[PDB]
RNA sequence: AGUGAGAACAAGAAAAACGAGUCGAACCUACUUGAUCAAAAGAGUGGGGAAACCCCGGAAUCACAUAGACUCACUUGGGACCGAGGAUUGCAAUUAUUGGUCGCGCAACGAGGAAUGUCUCGUAGGCGCAGCUCAUCAAACUGUGCCGAUUACGUCCC
RNA sequence: GCUUUUGGUCGGUGGAGUGAUUUGUUUGGUUGAUUCCGUCAACGGACGAGAUCCAAGCUGCCCAGUAGAAUUCAGAAUUGCCCAUAGGAUAGGCAUUCGUCGAAUUCUUCUCUGCGGGAUUCCUUGU
């Protein structure tokens, strides 16, 4: 499809992305980085360079892991290897709180679409939930995961995708394991969820981006990439699958199961996806790569 | 004094390694007679390759290794 | 106030510096393996690590009642603040204080040098030690002084952490014709509680895990 | 409230950490409102002597240290609370103080 | 009605020096209250100048910066303080101002020098016995 | 509001260009508000190359023990020397320590690689040994003289612009010179 | 910077027969592993143990590797 | 001769004695005084068991548009030699213990023959400061900071 | 202390030789390193080297009436017309200064420090 600009101001690969869950938002995406910084961009308005920097967020010291985003707020969330968290403001670019009670890498953070629970995956096998007020409310036990918890999700009950192999799905408020679904048999990179709420793909090293339904528990089709998986985006609307995987970049479609696009660079350096992005509406893709800069593709 | 550029450092010569034997090509006015002439002499002093320098006399070359 | 609180680690480590030095001399032949002294209110304890607990205790604890009060006549404590008790070593084997005092003795006797020391070797690496090394210098064959020293098993010697893992000892045996020095060096096995040993491996034992 | 400061002072570090955290997860149980433990700073004391008995030789030298770790810790309980705060079989070689302070 | 006001340090050898940059109605420079017109030796008021001049004057518009030096000597301030100051104007733009306007500035100093932002990471070589200092032996005689 | 600095806030860097095209990459013309940069131009073989000329001359003023460290001197003192050399030359003195520079050293020599061989100089020693041998010889003019040190450090500088014989690194270039022409 | 040490060498090859799966081209998500699949007590061999383990995955993709048994 | 800016490592008091099982004094120190008149002292009065007092540790190199004296001389360089007061350490100062004051400075020494030692970056060199010896005495040694380069990044010639 | 700031030594069992003794422990590249890769009548081990330990540099958590900081009201000081005897060079909503032995009320930027991150030839493109 559409390449516009190159969008380069990283100094180390582009570990996640998020698009702001609001119209009229003023800032394209929150793209985060092994620099140990995260940056909200802007647009450039002299586009002749897609987008300039808003707003570097600076104050992690270790490699930072996974952003997300507040949907009704301007609050945004990054979690790093220094076991902390912190919380931002993307107006005014400056950190609230430092969340510390990880004794491992926290790999990844989601935020809930009820906008007053932080949830937390990291390799201490644990899986945390916090107020925005600062404090430890609860965290999930008694049949926890055995290695390390890669993913979380939280299905607009929120979701978890490891590397003991098994996804495991709960409530937010109550705590209890729903169910702890399990398909992969190789640890599992990346785990997101449809806007219907109804069905999620996970991806890892298996190669497959091998799909299920939160509704019932039923493994759906699946469909393999022959490569390993980084991470799995679903189109709010027109109902596509991006996939970051190591051999390319590809959108597959759920019908047709097919590659809608192949998203390839300029064609020398590969360049390898880590993280991608869809916008709110859906419209334009942000792809985060090693080699540090990030590609940004708009609708055919 | 022709000024001569270093397109080779052919190793540290001498007993105690102070003169390095070099290849330097003779960079003339590309309408001379002698241009891209190269000879192999001894330099004295830290050089690198890309390194032009002055030559009194350029009709000697210096005996290899 | 009061002394500095660096005048008092000294003045603390005078005190076992001390208290080790005549207990090494008293109960030498009774195997004696080391002080841990415990310093509190109403109480000080000492408490004496050997080989031989029947001889260190007298026949009613008669030994240690001398030795009790030797302790107290010196450093100036009063009735009731000193308390002295005797453990005993678990192996035997691995204590290298208590073996080169044997040896000091099986020398003494006028036993032959490396029939002497190679009893050592056998009785510490059946003990469960991971190797031993027994050095006797001196005038061994006669007029003019030898060294053997006498191997088996592991043995780190130039880290830092062989503080952590050997155990070493010497003693000079007083011979009739001069002056006989023995070491005896024991590499301490296991044991991650320490009761012989320390916890963590080797420095540079990797001991990848396997999967489940 | 009474504000005694207990001193932890000790010549291993990994007993004088052992004291103080076991020390200050005693006084949590009765909600003693205490200023936490700091860290004064470690003092190193150093000999500085020949290796040889005799005179000749390169002239070696070899430097001895020791360390004395240093905590302190304010707690506003009563006089016989800190009695109940303190009184537990601890390491042998470190040493608690305890003072009142104004 | 607010307070814009942004702390940063700088270390040379042992002097450190801690900047309090905040907002101001008028420039107003002073490293230990001396208002760096009267800073003494003219070589050493140059090199904290130009964390202000390799950047430009008008960056420093509404800024009031006490820079507080302790320790490590005469030379050795002079390169706390304008790495004081100079990662004191970075900080005020990582807060309150934008990336785009940040990020040429903090170029502006890299290109010039990289101890404007950085640290010198040297310090002292212990004298070891044998020796009369780091590396000067005792003088062998021979005879 | 970058006002591209002159060097005591009076001479500029903007002309400055060499003569011997040799000798262009060792010279190195960036500007500076002051000689004292303290950085570590000795980590790499050819960095100190990068180091500003004019610091180059504080650095070799350092001499003797008696000046070992004291680069705030050294730096006051080139600052008089280089305003001296501005009232004899008429003259941007910094152009004229660049022509002082690149006329200052031989660019033959000869030393025994096997005879005593006749070899060439790198333009690195050439830079090295023309900002050696005029801070030597400036300084052994004022040792019992009259004359300050940045008069007599100004005049070798100005004697070597010139390429006159009267600067004492100039009887040292012409006579190692000969010497090397002798022994080819 | 130099030479690996044949205690990193042969420990790197058993991080690579037990846990291949777990292992891609990065160094630092594979020093993540060999923390928890190797209980030794020193950072510095462990970084060099990563270092050499991702020098021979970058080898299984070529072709084969003597010694690595893989099975 | 002034004046300014301004370090890090560190040390610090006592016994089963003599005094009021608890407290004093021995140790280092600020501050005042001495002072209607030289230093060096001598005294009060506080504080400190030493991250708590010394201490905002005011080291010395350095710095200075100081509108300061000298001006190339064995000289206001150098301070060896020794004369005369004086005061502290000690049970005792003579073969000056040490400091301070005024003399001496007409004692070589003007950068060092053959030879020779150490060193590759916060380094060499310069600069002082602590501790250690220690009642009194560092041109020592063990440490620490300050100012801060030249050259090489080579070779097997010795 | 010094042989020696060097990378060196030792068994076992197999091979070789009447034997002292060899082999392993090596010709080839490589590293500061018998450090590694390859070869290999050797194969399996032990020590030394590396590792571990201390100190310094960047950093996390913890932390402070034995470390420090900002603020806000009060108190005090300067406050402009001023161009040195001859007087250069050099930043500029609410001016500034602090035994002033002030009150408050929010903080960890620097400080201290027990365990812990970070460096691995990691990435890149010629040998
Ligand atoms: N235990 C270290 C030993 O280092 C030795 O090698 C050493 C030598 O090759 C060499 O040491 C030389 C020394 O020979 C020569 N006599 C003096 C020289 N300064 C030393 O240099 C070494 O030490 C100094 C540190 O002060 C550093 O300047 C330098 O980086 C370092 N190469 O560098 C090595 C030290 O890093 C041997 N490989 C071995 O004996 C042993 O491993
Ligand atoms: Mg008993
Ligand atoms: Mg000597
Ligand atoms: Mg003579
Ligand atoms: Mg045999």
């Amino acid at each position: 499809m559409n390449y516009e600009g190159h969008l380069r101001g990283h100094r180390g690969w582009v570990t996640s992305l998020a698009c702001p869950e609001q119209a009229e938002s003023y800032i394209k995406v929150v793209s985060t980085s092994r620099d140990g910084t995260a940056i909200a961009w802007k647009a450039n308005a002299d586009r002749h360079d897609y987008g300039l920097p808003s707003h570097r967020l600076e104050g992690h010291t270790g490699f930072v892991s996974c952003v997300s985003l507040a949907h009704a707020t301007d609050y945004a969330l990054t979690a790093s290897w220094d076991r902390s968290i912190r919380m931002w403001d993307l107006r005014n670019g400056q950190s609230q709180r430092k969340f510390l009670k990880h004794t491992k890498d926290v790999l990844a953070v989601a935020f809930s679409p009820d906008d007053r629970l932080i949830v937390s995956a990291g390799r201490d096998n644990v899986v945390r939930v916090w107020n925005v007020a600062g404090d430890c409310m609860h965290e999930f036990l008694r049949d926890g995961h055995k290695d390390w918890v890669s993913s979380i999700c939280f299905s607009p009950i929120v979701v978890s995708g490891s590397w003991d192999n098994t996804i495991k799905v709960w409530n937010v408020n109550g705590g209890k394991c729903e169910r702890t679904l399990k398909g992969h048999s190789n640890y599992v990179s990346t785990v997101t969820v449809s806007p219907d709420g109804s069905l999620c793909a996970s991806g890892g090293k298996d190669g497959v981006a091998l799909l299920w339904d939160l509704s019932t528990g039923e493994q759906l089709f699946k469909i393999n990439v022959e490569s390993p998986i980084n991470q799995i985006a679903f189109s709010p609307n027109r109902f596509w699958m991006c996939v970051a995987t190591e051999k390319s970049l590809s959108v597959y479609d759920l019908e047709s199961k097919t590659v809608i696009a192949e998203l390839t660079p300029d064609g020398a350096k590969p360049s390898e996806c880590i993280s991608i992005a869809w916008s709110a509406d859906g419209n334009t893709l942000y792809s985060g790569h090693k080699d540090n800069l990030i590609r940004v593709w708009s609708i055919s | 004094a022709q000024v001569g550029l270093i397109i080779k450092v052919l190793g540290r010569t001498g007993s105690r390694g102070n003169v390095t034997q070099v290849r330097v090509r003779l960079m003339a006015e590309a309408g001379s007679p002698d241009y891209n002439r190269t000879i192999v002499r001894n330099v004295k002093g830290p050089c690198k390759e890309n390194d032009m320098l002055s030559l009194m006399e350029t009709e000697r070359e210096a005996r290899r290794l | 106030g009061p002394l500095s609180k660096k005048r008092m680690i000294i003045r603390d480590g005078v005190f076992y510096a001390e208290l080790f030095e005549f207990l090494k001399r008293e109960l030498a032949e009774e195997g004696f393996s080391g002080v841990s002294y415990h310093v509190t209110t109403l109480r000080t304890e000492i408490v004496i690590k050997a080989t031989k607990t029947r001889e260190v205790l007298g026949v009613n604890g008669r030994r240690i009642r001398e030795l009790t009060a030797c302790i107290q006549q010196r450093f100036n404590y009063k009735e009731g603040k000193l308390q002295l008790y005797v453990e005993r070593v678990e192996v035997r084997g691995l204590s290298a204080m208590a073996q080169v005092e044997s040896l000091r003795f099986k020398l003494l006797s006028n036993l032959q040098v490396r029939r002497a020391a190679m009893g050592i070797i056998r009785y510490v690496m059946e003990s469960g030690a991971k190797g031993c090394e027994v050095t006797v210098g001196g005038k061994i064959k006669g007029q003019r002084a030898k060294s053997m020293t006498f191997r088996d098993g592991y043995m780190i010697k130039s880290g830092t952490a062989h503080k952590s893992f050997v155990d070493s000892a010497c003693r000079h045996c007083y011979m009739r014709a001069g002056c006989i020095g023995v070491k005896v060096k024991i590499m301490l096995p296991g044991d991650s509680t320490g009761r012989n040993g320390p916890s963590e491996p080797l420095p540079d034992v990797i001991t990848v895990i396997e999967p489940k | 409230g009474q504000t005694v400061r207990l001193t932890i002072t000790s010549r291993n570090a990994k007993a004088v950490e052992s004291v103080t955290s076991q020390l200050l997860m005693r006084a949590r149980d009765e909600k003693v409102t205490i200023h936490g433990p700091v860290r004064l700073p470690t003092r190193t004391l150093k000999i500085t002597t020949r290796k040889t008995p005799c005179g000749n030789g390169t002239n070696t030298w070899d430097t001895f240290e020791l360390k004395i770790y240093k905590r302190i810790i304010d707690l506003h309980a009563p006089t016989e609370q800190v009695k109940k705060i303190t009184s537990f079989t601890m390491e042998s070689g470190v040493d608690v103080s305890i003072t009142i302070l104004d | 009605y607010a307070l814009k006001q942004v702390q940063t340090f700088g270390k040379k050898k042992t002097a450190i020096a801690v900047a309090t940059v905040t907002k101001a109605a008028q420039c107003n420079i002073k490293v230990n209250g001396v208002p760096l017109q009267q800073i003494l030796p003219d070589t050493l008021r140059a090199k904290i100048m130009e964390a202000i001049t390799v950047v430009g004057s008008k960056y420093y518009s509404r800024l009031r910066i006490d820079v507080a030096v302790h320790g490590g000597g005469q030379v050795s301030q002079a390169y706390a303080a304008r790495q004081a100051i100079a990662k004191g104007l970075i900080a005020f733009f990582q807060k309150y101002h934008n990336e785009v306007e940040k990020a040429a500035l903090k170029d502006k100093f890299l290109a010039y020098d990289k101890f404007l932002l950085i640290a010198d990471p040297r310090r002292c070589e212990p004298k070891k016995w044998g020796r009369h200092s780091a590396r000067t032996r005792f003088t062998k005689s021979y005879r | 509001s970058s006002k591209t600095p002159k060097l005591f806030n009076k001479w500029s860097f903007e002309g400055l260009e060499t003569s011997e095209l040799a000798l262009r990459d060792h010279i190195s013309t960036t500007a500076a508000y002051v000689p004292h940069t303290s950085g570590r131009w000795q980590k790499r073989r050819f960095h100190k190359a990068r180091m500003p000329i004019v610091e180059r001359l504080a650095n070799g003023l350092m001499f003797k023990g008696r000046g070992n460290g004291r680069k705030l001197q050294a730096a006051r003192l080139l600052k008089h020397t280089l305003e001296i050399i501005h009232l004899l030359t008429d003259e941007n003195p910094l152009q004229v320590v660049v022509d002082a520079v690149s006329k200052g050293a031989p660019r033959e020599d000869s030393t025994r690689v096997g005879r005593r061989q006749a070899v060439d100089v790198s333009p690195m020693r050439r830079v090295n040994e023309a900002i050696y041998q005029m801070c030597k010889g400036a300084r052994e003019a004022a040792f019992r003289n009259l004359k300050s040190m940045p008069e007599c450090l100004a005049d070798e500088i100005v004697n070597a612009s010139k390429g006159s014989s009267n600067s004492y690194a100039i009887k040292k270039k012409d006579e190692v010179e000969r010497v090397a022409k002798a022994n080819r | 910077g130099k030479i690996r040490t044949k205690t990193v060498k042969r420990a790197s090859r058993q991080v690579v027969e037990k846990y291949y799966s777990k292992l891609n081209f990065d160094f630092y998500q594979n020093k993540r592993v060999i923390m928890d699949v190797t209980i030794a007590e020193s950072k510095k061999l462990k970084n060099k143990i990563a270092g050499y383990t991702t020098h021979i995955m970058k080898r299984l993709a070529r072709g084969p590797v003597r010694g690595i048994s893989l099975k």
